[PDB]
């Protein structure tokens, strides 16, 4: 029966001391709160254009929601959260043709706590021209999942991983892609 | 860096059904990945979820000038940002782009998978068939299912099991929002 | 351009 679902999703983990502030729409990602800046960005450059975002009332949110996560590690009696390692997916947007550009997208999927580390190789080596990635995405399990993208010219030569560090996994992640004739 | 993790989370959802005629707000809580306590506007107050959740549901129902605001937060808050972002999210159309390429380079009388790639549409509703020769194929359709590239596209990959025989001519046809006459792409044995 | 609107969060039972 349902149509569409908007989500205000809010979170903040300590010992890291991480926020975010984020809203939602059915599973995409409007615009997200940039704490550090403390400021809007938007997931799509039209959607500033259509629309604005006040980000003071989302750092006071944030705020709150310390205290509260505070609060709520002591009534518990200190319970950590369980780690729950990601499953990774490399996907190309588009079919790959030889020559024409294209773009690798990892995704991180069905994770917490949210916090992960994301490198791109190519035959063995870090690359970060053009790489992108989004903030953590919440689930309806309370999971987390995130993207990175990476553009990229095919070819026969080159081989791909998307290397992911996370708490859950005891040996890092490496999730491979090549174009194969 | 093994120390223990504690998370807390907030999420406001805002359920629409048919159009704005029925909004539902969902305030939930969840420490760690345990939902402890939520507010419901089907219900009107908010009710523990889980015991560590009751400490709060109790004193939030309390407050009767907040479960007020909360209560006609399906009219200043679902329904006002439903407006504010109807344009550009409930109406963006993208057109989908399809492609039908064996996904092996077999000779014919020989097993093959079909794919119909279909990348780049928006919103996720679509159907995708397939046809041999006119004829709607329902058997041996393998999925990957609908895809959220996670930057406002979708993407799927739909394959047929197919035994080509010299002059079969497969044809993927694809239904969207975006489009008034369904996409057709077709494979010639 | 119309604004998106928040939801305040709400301090938990600190007793």
């Amino acid at each position: 029966k349902e149509e569409h679902v908007i989500i205000q999703a809010e979170f903040y983990l300590n010992p890291d001391q991480s926020g975010e502030f984020m809203f939602d729409f059915d599973g995409d990602e409007i615009f997200h709160v940039d704490m550090a800046k403390k400021e809007t960005v938007w997931r799509l450059e039209e959607f500033g254009r259509f629309a604005s975002f006040e980000a003071q009332g989302a750092l006071a949110n944030i705020a709150v929601d310390k205290a509260n996560l505070e609060i709520m590690t002591k009534r518990s009696n200190y319970t950590p959260i369980t780690n729950v390692p990601p499953e990774v997916t490399v996907l190309t947007n588009s079919p790959v043709e030889l020559r024409e550009p294209n773009v690798l997208i990892c995704f991180i999927d069905k994770f917490t706590p949210p916090v992960v580390n994301v490198t791109w190789l190519r035959n063995g080596k870090p690359v970060t021209t053009g790489v992108s990635e989004t903030v953590f995405l919440p689930r309806e399990d309370h999971l987390f999942r995130k993207f990175h993208y990476l553009p990229f010219l095919p070819s026969t030569e080159d081989v791909y991983d998307c290397r992911v560090e996370h708490w859950g996994l005891d040996e890092p992640l490496l999730k491979h892609w090549e174009f194969d004739a | 860096d093994t120390r223990p993790r504690f998370l807390w989370q907030l999420k406001f959802e805002c359920h629409f059904f048919n159009g704005t005629e029925r909004v539902r707000l969902l305030e939930r809580c969840i420490y760690n990945q345990e939902e402890s306590v939520r507010f419901d506007s089907d219900v009107g107050e908010y009710r523990a979820v889980t015991e560590l959740g009751r400490p709060d549901a109790e004193y939030w129902n309390s407050q009767k000038d907040l479960l007020e605001q909360r209560r006609a937060a399906v009219d200043t808050y679902c329904r006002h940002n439903y407006g504010v972002g109807e344009s550009f999210t409930v109406q963006r159309r993208v057109e989908p782009k399809v492609t039908v390429y064996p996904s092996k380079t077999q000779p014919l009388q020989h097993h093959n998978l079909l794919v119909c790639s279909v990348s780049g549409f928006y919103p996720g509703s679509i159907e995708v068939r397939w046809f041999r020769n006119g004829q709607e194929e329902k058997a041996g359709v393998v999925s990957t299912g609908l895809i959220q590239n996670g930057d406002w596209t979708f993407q799927t990959l739909v394959m047929l099991e197919t035994v080509p025989r010299s002059g079969e001519v497969y044809t993927c046809q694809v239904e969207h929002p975006s489009v008034t006459s369904p996409l057709t792409v077709e494979w010639r044995a | 351009k119309s604004a998106f609107y928040i939801l305040p969060s709400i301090i938990s039972n600190e007793k």
